[PDB]
C-alpha cells in the first residue's frame, strides 16, 4: 500500500496566486503513474493531468503538474473564482490506490470581525418539547474559528454541532449557525445561552445577551 | 574512442551510459581518411601498390561490419545496441555475482570469463529469437486478435504473455 | 462524449446489502476499465476496484476484498456493484468512472486515468422512516433570521426565501446525520430589523420524500 | 508433469459448504486453465466452472451462479472449489481439470481440452448420521448364496471372501439407492454343492465411517 499524503493545508491564496501544492506519498509509485484530479463538491471529479506530464483535449492549459518518483508537484499561474475548490491526485501505478488528503484553495480577502447573533428557540418547537438555541456569525474571514457555548455556565460539546457554509463568492466571507438541541421544560430552568466565539476577528468572546423569554 | 576500456565494467556501466564509448562510430568513420582520398590524386604512375593493399583493407573492414549487423538482425536486435533476450542464463557455468561483475571486473576480464561457450551462447540465442518465438507470432495472426477473448479459453493470451 | 448515467441515491435497512447501477452511453462498455470509487460526503475521495468487461479481469480492495461484488452485463450493457453489510460507515458518495482514451473518442488507446466521469449518487444508509418536519421564525440596522428545518427524514431540503425573490446575501447550511435518527438542517439571510413589518420574510421549503412545501412567516 | 493431488471425502447436510482442494503437484499451475468438473455416478461430466489463477479469471458455467465459490493460490499450488448450499444431488466425483500442453514437454503451448485429473473427491449430501454395516448371510444341483449387508451409511461397503482367495463367481456390485435412502450389496459367490458343509466362506465387509470390521461365515 502506498499512502498517498499531500500536504499543503488551506491554499489560502488571493485570486490570481501561482497555486503550488505539496502532492507526495508514502512511497514511491511504479512507472510514475499518477493522475491530477480537481473535485467540486457535488460535481463530477474532473481528470486534470494523465501520467502527471500530458494533459487531455479540453482541460485547460492553467493546470500543470511535475514531479516524479515519491512526490509529485502542481502548480497553477492564474486563480480563477470557478477553480477555487479542493485538489487531489490519485497513483495508476500499484494495484491499490488511495486519492489525495484535501488541499483547499480560495478568494483571500483580509481579516475580520462578524455581525453576531444567537437565535432563541422558536416556540412553534418549544410546544412539542424541543427547543433549540442556533447561534449565528455572519461575514467574517477567515473560516477557521472556535466556538464555545456558555449553556448554564458551562462549557458544551456534544449537542452544539457545527453547520458552516464554504466561501459565499459573493462576499468572499463565511458563516457558521451552531445548534445544540434541548427541550422546553429545560428551556423554563435555563437563563444563558451565550456561546463564546473566538477568532482572529472575534479576539474577545463576546455574546448577544438574551434569556428565557425573547 | 575507447577512453575507458581498461575501467571495470562498472566504471564501464559509464561506456554504455555514453554511446559504448564511442566504439561503433570510430568502427565506421575511421575510412574518413581513405574516404576523403582515394580520388584526390590526378597522377598516371603506370601502376598500383595500394590499389590492391587499400581495397582488401577496405573491404575487409565492410565485410567485418556488416557480419555484426547481420548476427542483430538474427536475435532480433537489429538497430538496437543493448537489447535483452529469452534465453536464459542457462546452466553455463560460470554462474557468479551479480555485484562483482558490474561493479568489479573490466570487459577484457569478462572476455577472459566466458572465453569458452561464446559460440555456444551464439548458437543458443536464436533458437529463443526465432524457433519459438518466430512461430508463436506465427500463431498470433492466425486467430481474430478481437474475435477469441469470449470462449474463458483466454489464456493462450496468457501463456504467450508469460512462458 | 461517454456519459454513465448512474442509477439513483437509495435508503434500506442497515445489516443488509446494497446493489447500485452505472449504465454507460458511448463509448465503449467493454475493452476498457469500468471502476468505481467512493467519497465520505465531506472527505477528500477514495478508490475500491474495478472490472474489465471483455475478460472479467476483477481488481478488487485491499480493505473491502470479499464484501464488494462487480460485475459487467454486456447482453443488457451495464454495470453493478454489490456491496454487503449496510451501516453508517458505509455512508459515501459512490461515482462510477470509466477510463479515457488519447484523442477525441472512445476507441483509441487509453490513458490509465479516470477520464469521463458520471454524476454519483450518495449511498447513505437509512436509519428511520419519513417525517415532515416544521418550520420556524427564529428571532434574532440588521436583523438575523432562520428558517430551522429541524429533525426530519429523509435528506435533503432547500430553503429559498419569499419564493427566491430574495436571492443575494444567502447563507444556507448542510444537513446533518445527528445524533436523534433523523436529520436537521439551518438557513439564514441578512436583513434589516426595520423592514419587519413591510416585507414579511416568507422562506420556502422543499423536502421531496416527506412532501412538505409550506409558506412560512419571519416576523419576529 | 502436471500432477493433482485432491482432499478426502466428506459426508454433510444440504445448505453446509465443503472446501475440495486441488493440489498441482508439477506443472506450471499459475498461468493454466484449471478447471472443477464433477461427475454424478453414471452420468455426464457436470462442468462447475473453471478458473485461470493468474489474475483470478473465473470462466463460469451459466448454471450454477450464485451457489460456486471459485479461487485460486499459488502459495498453496491449490485451487480451491466451495461448492456452498450442497445439495443430495451433488453426489459426485469432484474431479480437477487443467488443460494439456502442446508437445513434447508439460511448458509449451496450450491446447485448450483438460488433460491432468486428480485422485477423484466425494460427497455424500445426507442428513441420515452415520451407521456400521450389518451382513446377513445366505444358506447354501448348484445353489449359490452370499451375504446381504444393510444398515449402513454413507458409502460405501467393501466386501471381501475368504480374505480376497476365492476371486472367481464374486460379482460385485454397486449399492443401490434404496427406498429410505440407504444401501445394499450381496455379493454372491457361486459354488457347487459338492462342498456345501464344512469349507471356510465368510463375509468380511470394511466400512471407514463406521470402522467395524464384520467378520461372518456362511452357514446352512
Ligand atoms: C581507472 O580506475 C580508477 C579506479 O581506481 C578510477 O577511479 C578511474 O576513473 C579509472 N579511469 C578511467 C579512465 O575510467
Ligand atoms: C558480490 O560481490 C561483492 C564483492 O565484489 C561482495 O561484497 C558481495 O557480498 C557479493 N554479494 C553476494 C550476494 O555474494
Ligand atoms: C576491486 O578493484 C580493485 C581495482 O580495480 C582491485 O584492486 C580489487 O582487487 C578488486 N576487488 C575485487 C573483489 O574484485
Ligand atoms: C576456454 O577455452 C580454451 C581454448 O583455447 C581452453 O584452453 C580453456 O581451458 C577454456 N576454459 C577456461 C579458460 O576456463
Amino acid at each position: 500500500e502506498i499512502v498517498l499524503t499531500q500536504s499543503p493545508g488551506t491554499q489560502s491564496l488571493s485570486p490570481g496566486e501561482r497555486a503550488t501544492l505539496s502532492c507526495r506519498a508514502s512511497q514511491s509509485v511504479g512507472n510514475n503513474k499518477l493522475a491530477w484530479y480537481q473535485q467540486r463538491p457535488g460535481q463530477a471529479p474532473r481528470l486534470l493531468i494523465y501520467g502527471a506530464s500530458s494533459r487531455p483535449s479540453g482541460v485547460a492549459d492553467r493546470f500543470s503538474g511535475s514531479g516524479s518518483g515519491t512526490d509529485f508537484t502542481l502548480t497553477i499561474s492564474r486563480l480563477e473564482p470557478e477553480d477555487f475548490a479542493v485538489y487531489y491526485c490519485q497513483q495508476y501505478g500499484q494495484s491499490l490506490s488511495t486519492f489525495g488528503q484535501g488541499t483547499k484553495v480560495e478568494v483571500k480577502r483580509t481579516v475580520a470581525a462578524p455581525s453576531v447573533f444567537i437565535f432563541p428557540p422558536s416556540d412553534e418547537q418549544l410546544k412539542s418539547g424541543t427547543a433549540s438555541v442556533v447561534c449565528l456569525l455572519n461575514n467574517f474571514y477567515p473560516r477557521e474559528a472556535k466556538v464555545q457555548w456558555k449553556v448554564d455556565n458551562a462549557l458544551q460539546s456534544g449537542n452544539s454541532q457545527e453547520s458552516v457554509t464554504e466561501q459565499d463568492s459573493k462576499d468572499s466571507t463565511y458563516s457558521l449557525s451552531s445548534t445544540l438541541t434541548l427541550s422546553k421544560a429545560d428551556y423554563e430552568k435555563h437563563k444563558v445561552y451565550a456561546c463564546e466565539v473566538t477568532h482572529q476577528g472575534l479576539s474577545s468572546p463576546v455574546t448577544k445577551s438574551f434569556n428565557r423569554g425573547e | 574512442f575507447l577512453g575507458a576500456a581498461g575501467s571495470t565494467m562498472g566504471a564501464a556501466s559509464m561506456t554504455l551510459t555514453v554511446q559504448a564509448r564511442n566504439l561503433l562510430s570510430g568502427i565506421v568513420q575511421q575510412q574518413s581518411n581513405l574516404l576523403r582520398a582515394p580520388e584526390a590524386q590526378q597522377h598516371l604512375l603506370k601502376l598500383t601498390v595500394w590499389g590492391i593493399k587499400q581495397l582488401q583493407a577496405r573491404v575487409l573492414a565492410v565485410e567485418r561490419y556488416l557480419r555484426d549487423q547481420q548476427l542483430l538482425g538474427i536475435w532480433g536486435c537489429s538497430g538496437k545496441l543493448i537489447c535483452c533476450t529469452n534465453v536464459p542464463w542457462n546452466s553455463s557455468w560460470s554462474n557468479r555475482n551479480l555485484s562483482e561483475i558490474w561493479d568489479n571486473m573490466t570487459w577484457l576480464q569478462w572476455d577472459k570469463e566466458i572465453s569458452n561457450y561464446t559460440q555456444i551462447i551464439y548458437g543458443l540465442l536464436e533458437e529463443s529469437q526465432n524457433q519459438q518465438e518466430k512461430n508463436e507470432q506465427d500463431l498470433l495472426a492466425l486467430d481474430k486478435w478481437a474475435s477469441l477473448w469470449n470462449w474463458f479459453d483466454i489464456s493462450n493470451w496468457l501463456w504467450y504473455i508469460k512462458l | 462524449q461517454v456519459q454513465l448515467v448512474q442509477s439513483g441515491a437509495e435508503v434500506k435497512r442497515p445489516g443488509s446489502s446494497v446493489t447500485v447501477s452505472c449504465k454507460a452511453s458511448g463509448g465503449s462498455f467493454s475493452t476498457y476499465a469500468l471502476s468505481w470509487v467512493r467519497q465520505a460526503p465531506g472527505r477528500g475521495l477514495e478508490w475500491m476496484g474495478g472490472v474489465i468487461p471483455l475478460l472479467t479481469i476483477t481488481n478488487y480492495a485491499p480493505r473491502f476484498q470479499g464484501r464488494i461484488t462487480i460485475t459487467a452485463d454486456r447482453s443488457t450493457s451495464t454495470a453493478y456493484l454489490e456491496l454487503n453489510s449496510l451501516r453508517p460507515e458505509d455512508t459515501a458518495v459512490y461515482y462510477c468512472a470509466r477510463e479515457g482514451t488519447t484523442g477525441w473518442g472512445w476507441l483509441g488507446k487509453p490513458i490509465g486515468a479516470f477520464a469521463h466521469w458520471g454524476q454519483g449518487t450518495l449511498v447513505t444508509v437509512s436509519s428511520a422512516s419519513t417525517k415532515g418536519p416544521s418550520v420556524f421564525p427564529l428571532a434574532p440596522g440588521t436583523a438575523a433570521l432562520g428558517c430551522l428545518v429541524k429533525d426530519y427524514f429523509p435528506e435533503p431540503v432547500t430553503v429559498s426565501w419569499n419564493s427566491g425573490a430574495l436571492t443575494s446575501g444567502v447563507h444556507t447550511f448542510p444537513a446533518v446525520l445527528q445524533s436523534s435518527g433523523l436529520y436537521s438542517l439551518s438557513s439564514v439571510v441578512t436583513v434589516p430589523s426595520s423592514s419587519l413589518g413591510t416585507q414579511t420574510y416568507i422562506c420556502n421549503v422543499n423536502h421531496k420524500p416527506s412532501n412538505t412545501k409550506v409558506d412560512k412567516k419571519v416576523e419576529p
